């Protein structure tokens, strides 16, 4: 009898979980009304094709079910290709309400950009970058200690 | 080439060292100047509070 | 040959008591303040028939003097020529108002044509509250002193009651939130910061290098020639930076806090604003450099350089204790050129400190006020034994 | 531009955050159905609502500013 319809906004949770992490987009629903909605539509219209790849090509998922039994799929597995700057553009979640029929055009677009550098040559990236140069850390100290032992 | 800059600040330093400044003397001179400034500001406040009562 | 048909006005030549000047010359400005470019207002005035009348009257004198410098025959052309431009300056602001049937509005300018012309010459004689700076201090301090009296007399509310004042509103608030929102009527907080600016400026005002000086004929008392740290009156330095700021703004408006080009703009925020320092830090760099540039060039043109001061002292027969006349310049050059460069830098830095702290008067302008009120202080102390 | 047949409903969301402080003052929130036919004119077929908030602090970090004061 009330509203509280789909609010599946894409948030900038981590931007770094593990090396080669594939984004697990998840959709949240919070509704208390006793009625039901039909003809779900999950479309990946606004996604970066260069940095994130969709599992089932162009995702166009139709569910048309309101039941605690189960759901078709809400765990979208975006598989990245290479390290760089990734943008969480948006995720299209429309509903073809059987009560009315026209598309409920709703997609949450956010300017969330994150950087993941090369894992092998954030934490692992910057750590590997810092530990890359070995001689500059030890050789000056080696010479200093040699001078100390020659003088002490 | 940046030497004139190094010159200028240094000269500025010298000026501050050469300039006479209120040291105990700070108390006396600053208090006298502040009293003068306060009384002059009070005179200014008094002279510029005459046109208000036209609206009340 | 056609300019020898206008007479002039007379002046008194007798000693006048100071009480008459302090009591009579400080009044009659209410007629100009009956009505009390909002950013540009700080130049001379606010209303766009009243207009300003501060700059034009001294501008006429500057024009006549420069024409003279470009003799009884020329003397008679001084007081007579100001009336030639007196009508031009009055209509100048009105026609500007017209561009950015309206011809009937010109009747309102009939009274305003001569309102300030009479006062132009009379105020100069006496105590010495001339050069239009007496007008500036009166209005500048007014926005600071009547600011407190505004709160009891304010009728507008907006969202909270104000007809009964806001300084003491314990019944309205109480619990009581003494830390209210100072976005309008900041009278509670700006007074805290401004008094700090008043104390710091007067401390730097007293800085000067005292140069030993003696009469070239009499043995005995030694006097000091004072070279002030600023060494330049605040008006020559701050105006040269104020005018260029006004000239920049009017140019951009014809060709900036909202919906305007924001390439160059003074920072303005409660507390601190920082998104890209490449804008904030550049503003102070250009402000400090210009002030020193303006102060350093002013002495070269105002006859206050080291070379000119020695000529003044030679004329007055004053010499250094153990130096020749030619060595006057060298000792003066030890302090005079660097005092103007550093003094202009300091006074500019005080404006940045005044602006950043958000004192009364939006920081800028109070430096002009504190100096001039100090400028007449030296007269006041010496006239009282 | 939502289209709904009769006896059915469609859900829409809005979110407003008062920049200026407010409290104990409802605003309009009037519902106007802007349905237009081929003629090209819209007929206005219009209730109100309420809004309120308690103000404690505001700014980038209001708490630290008030504590500093």
């Amino acid at each position: 009898e009330e509203g509280a319809r789909l609010l599946a906004s894409k948030s900038l949770l981590n931007r770094y979980a593990v090396e080669g992490r594939d984004l697990t987009l998840q959709y949240n629903i919070y509704n208390v009304g006793s009625s039901a909605a039909l003809d779900v539509e999950l479309s990946d219209d606004s996604f970066p094709p260069e940095d994130f790849g969709i599992v089932s090509g162009m995702l166009n998922v139709k569910w048309d079910r309101i039941a605690p039994a189960s759901n078709v799929s809400h765990t979208v597995v975006l598989r990245p290709l290479k390290a760089g700057y990734f943008n969480f553009t948006s995720a299209t979640v429309t509903y073809l309400a059987q009560e009315d029929g026209p598309v409920v055009i709703g997609f949450t677009s956010a300017p969330g950009q994150g950087g993941i550098l090369a894992q092998r040559e954030h934490f692992l990236d910057w750590a590997a970058f810092g530990v890359m140069t070995l001689p500059s850390i030890g050789v000056p100290l080696l010479l200093w200690y040699s001078s100390k032992r020659k003088y002490d | 080439f940046v030497e004139p800059s190094r010159q200028f600040v240094k000269d500025s330093i010298r000026l501050v060292k050469r300039c006479t400044k209120p040291d105990k003397e700070f108390q006396k001179i600053a208090m006298a100047t502040a009293i003068g400034f306060a009384i002059m500001g009070f005179i200014g406040f008094f002279v510029k509070l005459i046109h208000i009562p036209i609206n009340n | 040959p056609f300019c020898v048909i206008l007479p002039e006005i007379q002046k008194p030549e007798r000693k006048i008591q100071f009480k008459e000047k302090v009591l009579w010359t400080a009044i009659t400005l209410f007629i100009f303040l009956v009505c009390c470019y909002w950013m540009r207002v700080i130049l001379a005035s606010n209303r766009g028939l009243m207009a300003l009348g501060i700059s034009p009257i001294v501008t006429s004198g500057l024009i006549m003097q420069l024409l003279a410098g470009a003799t009884p025959k020329d003397r008679a052309l001084f007081n007579g020529a100001q009336k030639l431009f007196g009508m031009t300056i009055t209509i100048g602001q009105s026609i500007v108002y017209v561009m950015t049937v309206c011809l009937l509005i010109t009747i309102q300018l009939f009274v305003a044509g001569l309102i300030v012309l009479l006062l132009d010459e009379l105020l100069q004689k006496g105590y010495g509250l001339g050069s239009g700076i007496s007008l500036f201090i009166a209005t500048n301090i007014c926005e600071t002193i009547v600011w407190k009296a505004f709160s009891p007399t304010t009728v507008n509310t907006g969202r909270g009651m104000e007809f009964e004042g806001a300084i003491i509103a314990l019944f309205h608030l109480l619990a009581l939130r003494e830390a209210f929102y100072r976005q309008n009527l900041p009278n509670l907080m700006n007074l805290i910061a401004t008094i700090f600016v008043f104390a710091v400026v007067i401390y730097f005002q007293g800085f000067r290098v005292d140069l030993p000086i003696k009469s070239a004929r009499y043995r005995g008392q030694y006097n000091t020639y004072p070279i002030k740290l600023f060494y330049t009156s605040n008006i020559p330095i701050i105006l040269q930076s104020a005018l260029v700021s006004n000239l920049y703004v009017i140019s951009q408006m014809l060709s900036p806090v909202g919906g305007l080009c924001h390439y160059l703009s003074p920072p303005e925020s409660f507390g601190s604003v920082l998104e890209d320092p490449v804008h904030a830090v550049v503003y102070i760099v250009f402000m400090l450099g210009s002030c020193a540039f303006f102060s350093k060039t002013w002495i070269e043109v105002s006859g206050s350089s080291a070379k000119d001061v020695a000529k003044q002292l030679k004329e007055q027969q004053m010499v250094m204790r153990g130096h020749r006349e030619t060595s006057m310049v060298h000792e003066l050059n030890r302090y005079i050129p660097t005092a103007a460069a550093f003094g202009g830098l300091c006074i500019g830095a005080l404006s940045v400190l005044a602006d950043f702290l958000g004192a009364i008067g939006s920081g800028t302008g109070i430096l002009l006020a504190v100096t001039i009120i100090y400028q007449y202080f030296e007269i006041f102390v010496k006239e009282q034994s | 531009n939502t289209v709904v047949p009769p006896q059915r409903q469609a859900t829409f969301e809005y979110s407003f955050i008062p920049a200026e402080p407010m409290g104990g003052r409802p605003f309009g929130l009037v519902i106007n159905l802007n349905y237009k036919d081929l003629n090209g004119n819209v007929f206005q077929d219009a209730f109100n609502q309420t809004v309120t908030i308690i103000e404690r602090e505001d700014g980038l970090d209001g708490e630290t500013i008030f504590m500093y004061m």
